[PDB]
């Protein structure tokens, strides 16, 4: 009866978007720091001199 | 004891950033250059006339971006300094033009180092490295141990070491809390200091070259030994302490907190002078604090960089 237009679209995962950016513009990801510890004040931990 | 007065004597006006850094060579007493943020160096002609106490001599472009530490040379005719462009640029003091251009660091230079002789150039960068260069522009060793940025790296000079032996010592320090010694030739690593709660801004070895003062964000400034390697003192500024230096004559400590400007007196462990200068039209919450530092060869003058594009100087006058 007549002609059917299709028309598809697939946004692809950015994080496996090879050859090219891997986020999008506005996707801002945060390294989470790394939790240490203060305590030694003294800590005058002496090498072996080299000459 | 001892009653020293110091009191602002000019004004150092021409630069157009911070003054980051400052320096001094022994044998010539009338010259100091500075760098600023404004990517230049500035060469400073000290005249006793008048209110301002120098005179600006050349102005060394050619860095893309903010210029942090500035080194002079022993004989006072040459002059390195540490970009923000991951470059390094050798000055002659007269020609005004550079010599060599040290390229190599992956993250931007945060400080430089002369040796007591005129051979090697230490270098600190972003990148967690330290760089051992030539004078012709090479890079001699690339120096790791470090794992975050490394903000200073001074010389300890070599007063009396047996007679002679050598070998070049200097430290090293950043945002590891960390302070490291090296001993160069062969360019090896040597003890280490760990004493900051928080990252260190800079450190820097005595005149004579065997104590060893670090500072950092916490304000807690530690004082230790490198030829005995154990802690010396400790104090604590209580502000942000950007920088310091010892002094040539004095046994003393500038430091550049956030509010001022503490000098401390080593012998008695207390604090003696306060530097605060006059500014006009703020709200006591944003006065420019001080960034560099400089005693005066004989230890007579200090010049402090701040953060008004403006080097002031404080020449010491006892006041009886």
């Amino acid at each position: 009866q007549g002609v059917l237009g299709i028309k598809v679209k697939i946004m692809k995962d950015p994080s496996r978007n090879t050859s090219g950016p891997k986020a999008l513009p506005d996707a801002v990801t945060i390294i989470e720091p790394k939790e240490e510890e203060p305590v030694l004040e003294p800590s005058v931990k002496d090498y072996r001199p080299t000459e | 004891s001892s009653n020293i007065m110091l009191v602002l004597r000019g004004t150092l006006e021409g630069h157009n950033g911070w003054v980051t850094s400052l320096s001094t060579s022994a044998a010539q007493p009338n010259l100091l250059v500075s760098g600023s943020r404004d990517k230049t160096l500035i060469s400073w002609r000290l005249t006793e006339n008048e209110q301002q106490f120098g005179v600006p001599v050349r102005s060394y472009k050619g860095h893309s971006h903010i210029v942090q530490d500035v080194v002079v040379s022993a004989d006072g005719n040459y002059a390195v300094s540490a970009s923000w462009d991951k470059t390094l640029r050798l000055w002659n003091l007269a020609t005004g033009n550079s010599e060599a251009r040290f390229v190599g660091h992956t993250g931007d230079v945060l400080s430089v180092a002369i040796d007591a002789n005129s051979s090697k150039i230490i270098s600190a960068s972003r990148d967690k490295t330290i760089r051992v260069w030539n004078t012709v522009g090479d890079c001699a060793y690339v120096l790791l141990g470090h794992t975050d940025w490394v903000t200073k790296v001074r010389v300890a000079p070599k007063n009396l070491e047996d007679v002679d032996d050598g070998r070049i010592t200097f430290v090293s320090a950043g945002m590891d809390k960390i302070v490291r010694s090296w001993s160069l030739n062969s360019y090896r690593i040597e003890a280490d200091f760990i004493g900051h709660n928080n990252y260190i801004n800079v450190v820097q070895p005595s005149p004579d070259g065997s104590l060893a003062a670090s500072a950092g964000k916490d304000g807690q400034i530690y004082v230790w030994n490198l030829k005995h390697k154990s802690a010396f003192m400790n104090f604590d500024a209580k502000d942000e302490v950007f920088a310091l230096a010892f002094s040539p004559s004095r046994f003393w400590l500038t430091a550049a907190t956030a509010s001022g400007i503490k000098i401390y007196d080593l012998e008695n462990e207390v604090l003696i002078d306060e530097l605060k200068p006059e500014f006009a039209g703020y709200t006591k919450a944003q006065d420019p604090h001080a960034v560099s530092l400089a005693w005066s060869a004989d230890g007579q003058t200090l010049f402090a960089g701040y953060t008004d594009n403006v080097i002031r100087v404080w020449q010491v006058m006892t006041a009886n």
